[PDB]
């Protein structure tokens, strides 16, 4: 028992991180097979960033202007292209540490692990969620762009996020590995603001099931509710509307605990309306929404990876 | 706020 915000083991991704330098700018790249992926903002100076014309900036860049460093070895760039907001730098050496991998575009509400890197070297790993407003609440400094987010299933790494930029309120925005931003954000230094930070209702419910599994039961009340009545109360609290699809996804946790999802919704409703009275649930004083139902099952059943 | 692209300066 116990329950922690748990990241995936990062070894498979650590062997893919390199440093990419162009002009006066450095960030991280992802080296898979003979291609290095990195944010296209590596070609910008600080003044470029207010209003960059990336296609025009790229005209003055050749293969040899991209300095790619894996440890103390320089990779040889034999081609480059821009796809949306990422650059793909073809190198003449396949990464011998390339894992089995896929590129996926995740849905809001899904979670992943971030390997925060600087100068191609890892600083740490932590778990994040793609928020409903398409930001993530990460921990990133200057030089962290190009760090990636990922999931693992069995032996296959699904890359879903590459870091680009920081927004007001200290949250972060980036792209999938095809270079398309999550949400409406653009890689330029303009006034951009996250929308409403909506709470991922299905994840809070998953975490309440995790609490029950661990013996933290004080919040189970004597009530049930309906989907429509729950959403009426939760809309006021900026919770995502709960759908039947969400209820079905919670089926495994409901069957394990014997608690119908709508019963748990009634308990959540009272927590939203009356607060937690200074009590804690799984060591937390607020309702945690960055565990998916799959995250809970994984951690409570000991799912491992190869 | 403006968005800040979190590249780093070349050393």
């Amino acid at each position: 028992s116990g329950f922690r915000k748990m990241a995936f083991p990062s070894g498979k991704v650590e062997g893919c991180m390199v440093q990419v330098t162009c002009g006066t700018t450095t960030l991280n790249g992802l080296w898979l097979d003979d291609v290095v992926y990195c944010p296209r903002a590596v070609i910008c100076t600080s003044e470029d960033m207010l209003n960059p014309n990336y296609e025009d900036l790229l005209i003055r860049k050749s293969n040899h202007n991209f300095l790619v460093q894996a440890g103390n070895v320089q990779l040889r760039v034999i081609g480059h292209s821009m796809q949306n907001c990422v650059l793909k730098l073809k190198v003449d050496t396949a990464n011998p540490k390339t894992p089995k991998y896929k590129f996926v575009r995740i849905q809001p509400g899904q979670t992943f692990s971030v390997l925060a890197c600087y100068n191609g070297s890892p600083s740490g790993v932590y778990q994040c969620a793609m928020r409903p407003n398409f930001t993530i609440k990460g921990s990133f400094l200057n030089g962290s762009a190009g760090s990636v987010g990922f999931n693992i299933d069995y032996d296959c790494v699904s890359f879903c996020y590459m870091h680009h930029m920081e927004l007001p309120t200290g949250v972060h925005a980036g792209t999938d590995l095809e270079g398309n931003f999550y949400g409406p954000f653009v890689d330029r230094q303009t006034a951009q603001a996250a929308g409403t930070d909506t709470t991922i209702t299905v994840n809070v419910l998953a975490w309440l099931y995790a609490a029950v599994i661990n013996g933290d039961r004080w919040f189970l009340n004597r009530f049930t509710t309906t989907l429509n009545d729950f959403n009426l109360v939760a809309m006021k609290y900026n919770y995502e509307p709960l759908t039947q699809d969400h209820v079905d996804i919670l089926g495994p946790l409901s069957a394990q605990t014997g608690i119908a999802v709508l019963d748990m919704c009634a308990s959540l409703k009272e927590l939203l309306q009356n607060g937690m009275n200074g009590r804690t649930i799984l060591g937390s004083a607020l309702l945690e929404d960055e565990f998916t139902p799959f995250d809970v099952v994984r951690q409570c059943s000991g799912v491992t990876f190869q | 706020t403006s968005a800040v692209l979190q590249s780093g300066f070349r050393k």
